[PDB]
RNA sequence: UAACAGGUCUGUGAUGCCCUUAGAUGUUCUGGGCCGCACGCGCGCUACACUGACGGAGCCAACGAGUUAUCCUUGGCCGGAAGGUCUGGGUAAUCUUGUUAAACUCCGUCGUGCUGGGGAUAGAGCAUUGCAAUUAUUGCUCUUCAACGAGGAAUUCCUAGUAAGCGCAAGUCAUCAGCUUGCGUUGAAUACGUCCCUGCCCUUUGUACACACCGCCC
């Protein structure tokens, strides 16, 4: 049903991340860290790209143009009650995230969380849970 | 006039019919009895009109309708109401010993079609969810 | 692991082997060769409407198809 | 023009039957459409709780059971023999009401 | 003729042919290997495998239940699936019709031979009571043969479909098909021959 | 300059009412939306008494109370309160940058965790 | 007349009891009987509670 | 029928006795809590995958509850079904309600790899219930999305609509089911045997036991 003599260039970095070159564009966007199931499905589909064909088979301009749209959703018409974060603590805007950026987004949101020095945060220093749970018979070793 | 009526169930589910005169028009509620909600559950509503032919079924109209159950439940339930309908209808309406062949042929090829199935789930005890399961007692 | 190179031995090779075997299905094309399943159903579906393999009875997991006699 | 409605509730089945029987003698004795009584699905509560007033022993429970039977009358009488058979159908733990419109 | 309903030929075809099976044929098929008569009711023709009755009231009222229902009663395994018969069924059918595509011969007969095959003739049982705690060499019965046999046969199916991408219908074909005929290819004739040859050291 | 949305702190200190309930989480802002100190105004006066007598220093004259189940707030910030935790009127010293949240949030109240291990 | 010594309520505890009892455990308002399990135990003939089955 | 030295003096204006009563072992308002953990033991739950997961679509039951100020909910409309809007049905087999359920089935994908099976665990906003939800009630939009790849020795329940699996109703409730009590659907193999292991009853017999073998005694 599609051309089976087609152009492969295995895989390719992408945002500090390694995207899988023969396998499910949908499997391989998983992959890239800060992305889902849904938020991939719709980003793919507002990209406008064949689902049928794998990531092996794309081109230099279809994945320019699905990077971009992705570093930049909430300017092509994606939803902002979809997004992630919404009214970025020091943003103070819906700011999308990524991989590269929760590398060290999470570190940052610690020392947040322990430079005010909060009963959260000397939850997570001493590594326990933060909700109200229960350790008495679970939370074990 | 010639027509009658009967019932048919298998627990918690029932299929009244009404029977009467015609030229086919075999229906179960509203779809044929070709077209219904499962696929591998036909053969079970076919079972009784094979054994007599459809040539005996050419002069009927026969419409069922079935309410309660599940979709085993259902079908048992309608073929059983189809069945005691048709038997009903050539009771009142043929000799007697027409009827006897045809009962004595649906009683030797029978899958519980015209006797009354009563099968029913014993009530719950306390002490377990289960009427006879019980939690485990840990014995020490 | 099965492969997913397309390189344009696979097609000529399904096409040229159906005649092999009658019963066509996912599960016995994986051992027949290494498909990761995408082409398992795509290429059947594409070999469908030519004469070569008849339908029988098609089910949401499988369909069942026969040769030509 | 003026139907009135009449209700029958109660438990125990002995004096509802017979507060049941004495209106309907009545309106057979007189003619007032001859409407017979009319059985209502019976409400019955049914409650499970515990027997052990402390927490030891074994995993009892009690299930008690409160039913409840409803039956209605629809009369063509007058006000004054509808006040009349009001006033000799007085019987301890029948509970009427009539609604005119 | 046909009524309004559209009635297909096939169900009067079927009718026409003595009621055979859902694509098989029912007259011409009985059971070949000796010691196993009067015990699997081959002669007993249903279009459907399941029949929701009394299997169990009476002490051998599962001698007259279908051969085809008892195993997929034997498949019921696995408490995941405790009470899918659905899923059963069509899984039999599949393999029952999968089977008649690779040979031309009744499914059913496969059937009957490969768990008459399979069905074993000596035993072990254990004399208990501390001791030296030995064994005996006893035969068994035949409705224990079939016990058996449908019970070995749903569990090394159970057992070679449990991580593989062949389906369940398939590999349950491959155990019957494999049992009917002596190939040494079968975990459930495997297994006859282990509790033959532990029975016979015993003995 | 910058407490919980990047809005300045002297910004914060006058701000609008309903902006500042609008730049919070949905918990902490619908903590103010439907009770803004129910009988708490009058630890919010007494902390404005305190605010007013010791102005030279960053945490004025201590001032006691025996609640905490509200978020602080910009205009009564920057004071120090005790508050009961069991036993003790716990120093709380509230500071403006983490303005959205509850005192108890940040103090302790029951023994957390280390399973004691005394000597 | 007294401030702070009774404060009103409208939900929760502190609203719904029974006239000899309101130990808010083991109790039901189911029909709105509002009584202990043990009261209702040794009443449950009275009100018509009998033990059909 | 009798036996437990069984539980409940924290259901009980049911109570005998000891103690206290003003700096009250009396009433009451606020904060911390019964849920606080380097562990051992339980009762139940989740997946360990294709029998599953996702996505559309045809659809098949029962028992039960609800406002006198203040509960069960329909209809047009707005929405991020999390809410709120206004006329409104219901003191009741007349309104929710015919509690169009789940399981199942027609079709497409995930192809067999701790992955799109499994959501332990961490973060940001969206609403109702409640002087008000920190020590996140509850669900919601998401992202990070791990152990586990049918579990040893031991041990528990089960004889036909039985186990098993699934869903629903009610209890406690201002809110919150992973519990309990009932209902219905899908629906099996195994025995019609025994005292062999483990206990219960009867008869005979022996006894230096009689708080009675967890006994007496050298
Ligand atoms: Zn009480």
């Amino acid at each position: 049903s599609l051309v089976v003599p087609d152009n492969f260039q295995h895989i390719l970095r992408l945002l500090n991340t390694n995207v899988d070159g023969k396998v499910k564009v949908m499997f391989a966007m998983t992959q890239i860290k800060g992305v889902g199931r849904r938020y991939a499905n719709i980003v793919c589909k507002k990209a406008d790209i064949d689902m049928s064909k794998r990531a092996g088979e794309l081109t230099t301009e279809e994945l320019e143009r699905i990077v971009t749209i992705i570093q930049n959703p909430s300017q092509f018409k994606i939803p902002s009650w979809f997004l992630n974060r919404q009214k970025d603590i020091n943003d103070g805007k819906s700011f999308q995230l990524l991989a590269n950026n929760v590398d060290s987004k999470l570190r940052e949101d610690l020392e947040r969380l322990k430079k005010i020095q909060t009963h959260r945060g000397l939850r997570h220093a001493l590594d326990l849970r933060v909700r109200g749970q229960h350790t008495k018979t679970t939370g074990r070793r | 006039m010639q027509s009658v009526q009967c019932f048919g169930k298998k627990g918690n589910a029932t299929a009244v019919a009404h029977c009467k005169v015609g030229k086919g028009l075999i229906k179960v509620n509203g779809a044929p009895l070709s077209l219904v909600q499962p696929e591998i559950l036909r053969m079970k509503v076919y079972e009784p009109i094979l054994v007599a032919g459809a040539d005996k079924f050419a002069g009927v109209d026969i419409r069922v309708r079935v309410s309660g159950g599940g979709h085993v439940s259902q079908i048992y339930a309608i073929r059983q109401a189809i069945s005691k309908a048709i038997v009903a209808y050539y009771q009142k309406f043929v000799d007697e010993h027409s009827k006897a062949e045809l009962k004595k042929a649906l009683i030797t090829y029978d899958r519980t079609l015209l006797v009354a199935d009563p099968r029913r789930m014993e009530p719950k005890k306390f002490g377990g969810h289960g009427a006879r399961a019980r939690q485990q007692k840990s014995y020490r | 692991q099965h492969a997913t190179v397309f390189d344009k031995s696979i097609i000529d090779r399904i096409n040229k082997e159906v005649p092999a075997f009658k019963f066509i299905s996912v599960s016995v094309l994986v051992d027949r060769m290494k498909i990761n399943g995408s082409l398992a159903r795509i290429a059947i579906r594409d070999l469908a409407e030519r004469g070569v393999i008849q339908k029988v009875d098609q089910h949401s997991k499988q369909a069942i198809y026969t040769r030509v006699p | 023009v003026h139907r009135i409605r009449i209700t029958l509730t109660s438990r125990n089945v002995r004096n509802l039957e017979k507060v049941c029987s004495d209106l309907v003698n009545r309106a057979k004795d007189k003619q007032l459409r001859v409407k017979g009584p009319v059985r209502l699905p019976t409400k019955i509560l049914k409650i499970t709780t515990r027997k052990t007033p402390n927490g030891e022993g074994s995993k009892t429970w009690e299930t008690y059971e409160m039913r409840i039977h409803k039956r209605l009358i629809d009369l063509h009488s007058p006000s004054e023999i509808v006040k009349q058979i009001t006033s000799i159908h007085i019987e301890p733990g029948v509970e009427v009401e009539v609604t005119i419109a | 003729m046909a009524t309004s309903s559209l009635t297909p030929g096939v169900s009067l075809d079927e009718n026409g042919s003595i009621k055979l099976f859902n694509k098989f044929p029912f007259e011409g098929v009985e059971v070949k290997d000796i010691s196993l008569v009067d015990y699997i009711t081959i002669g007993n023709g249903q279009p459907l495998p399941h029949t929701a009755g009394r299997f169990q009231t009476k002490r051998f009222r599962k001698a007259r239940c279908f051969i085809v229902e008892r195993l997929t009663n034997s498949l019921m395994m696995n408490g995941r699936n405790n009470g899918k018969k659905l899923l059963a069924t069509r899984i039999v059918k599949h393999a029952f019709e999968i089977i008649a595509l690779l040979t031309d011969q009744n499914p059913l007969q496969v059937l009957v031979d490969a768990v008459a095959a399979c069905g074993p003739r000596e035993d072990s049982t254990r004399i208990g009571s501390a001791g030296t705690v030995r064994r005996q060499a006893v035969d068994v019965s035949p409705l224990r043969r079939v016990n058996q046999a449908l019970a070995l046969i749903t569990i090394g199916a159970r057992e070679a479909a449990f991580r593989n991408v062949k389906s369940i219908s398939e590999c349950l074909a491959e155990e019957i098909i494999n049992a009917a005929k002596g190939s040494s290819n079968s975990y459930a004739i495997k297994k006859k021959d282990e509790l033959e040859r532990v029975a016979k050291s015993n003995r | 300059t910058f407490a919980y949305r990047g809005v300045e702190l002297e910004q914060l200190l006058d701000l609008s009412a309903e902006q500042l309930v609008d730049l919070f989480h949905a918990r902490a802002r619908r903590r103010m939306l439907r009770g803004l100190g129910p009988n708490a105004s009058r630890f919010i006066r007494k902390l404005r008494k305190a605010k007013s007598e010791a102005p030279l220093n960053e945490k004025p004259a201590t001032v006691k109370t025996h609640l905490r189940n509200m978020i602080i707030l910009p205009e009564m910030v920057g004071s120090v309160v005790g508050i009961y935790n069991g036993k003790l009127f716990n120093q709380v010293e509230i500071r403006p940058e983490m303005i959205g949240h509850y005192l108890g949030e940040f103090s302790i109240t029951y023994k957390p965790t280390k399973h004691g291990r005394p000597g | 007349e007294n401030v702070w010594f009774s404060h009103p309520r409208k939900y929760g505890k502190g609203s719904r009891q029974c006239a000899h009892t309101g130990r808010r455990l083991g109790l039901i308002r189911k029909y709105g009987l509002n009584i202990s399990r043990q009261s209702f135990r040794e009443y449950a003939n009275d009100i018509g509670f009998v033990k059909y089955r």
